[PDB]
């Protein structure tokens, strides 16, 4: 929740605080047979809005 | 006195908070307003508008401030 | 600061406000 400004700014806080502590969206790469499906499968559906 | 945990850096008036002490100043009783307190602690500086003491004053003063309701004033009869 | 208006019955004395049915002009 609770971090630090690596590079003190003037006149700004060098307190920061995240909203929640919620940092979502990290994953990692993919390997050869977790692309074949992705593959082999977007050839099966057609995209449509 | 440091308001957040921070860390090393140059001195920023945004990071801390002054330490003041107190103050005590002067005041006179004026013709319309009353003043009451030296400004010290516990002894605030204070003001209240002082009213005519005539009997016939129908200006009066609530809790709330100064007021003159058409109640109490002898209306033409 | 009491506004100078010519009709204004506030008045300022040495001891407080003042305002009086003497000034208040009833139409009689």
């Amino acid at each position: 929740t609770d971090g630090t400004l690596v590079t003190p700014v003037p006149g700004i806080s060098s307190a920061v605080t995240a909203y929640g502590g919620n940092f979502c969206g990290g994953s990692d790469e993919e390997e050869c047979e977790q692309f074949r499906t992705r593959y082999l499968q977007r050839l099966q559906y057609q995209p449509r809005f | 006195t440091a308001r957040t945990d921070l860390p090393p850096g140059p001195f920023d008036p945004a990071n801390w908070q002054e330490i003041s002490v107190e103050g005590l100043v002067e005041v006179v009783d004026s013709a319309t307003i009353d003043f009451t307190g030296t400004g010290a602690a516990g002894d605030p500086v204070s003001a209240d508008v002082k009213l005519d003491p005539d009997p016939d004053n129908l200006l009066s003063a609530t809790a709330n401030g100064l007021i003159l309701t058409a109640d109490n004033i002898p209306f033409p009869d």
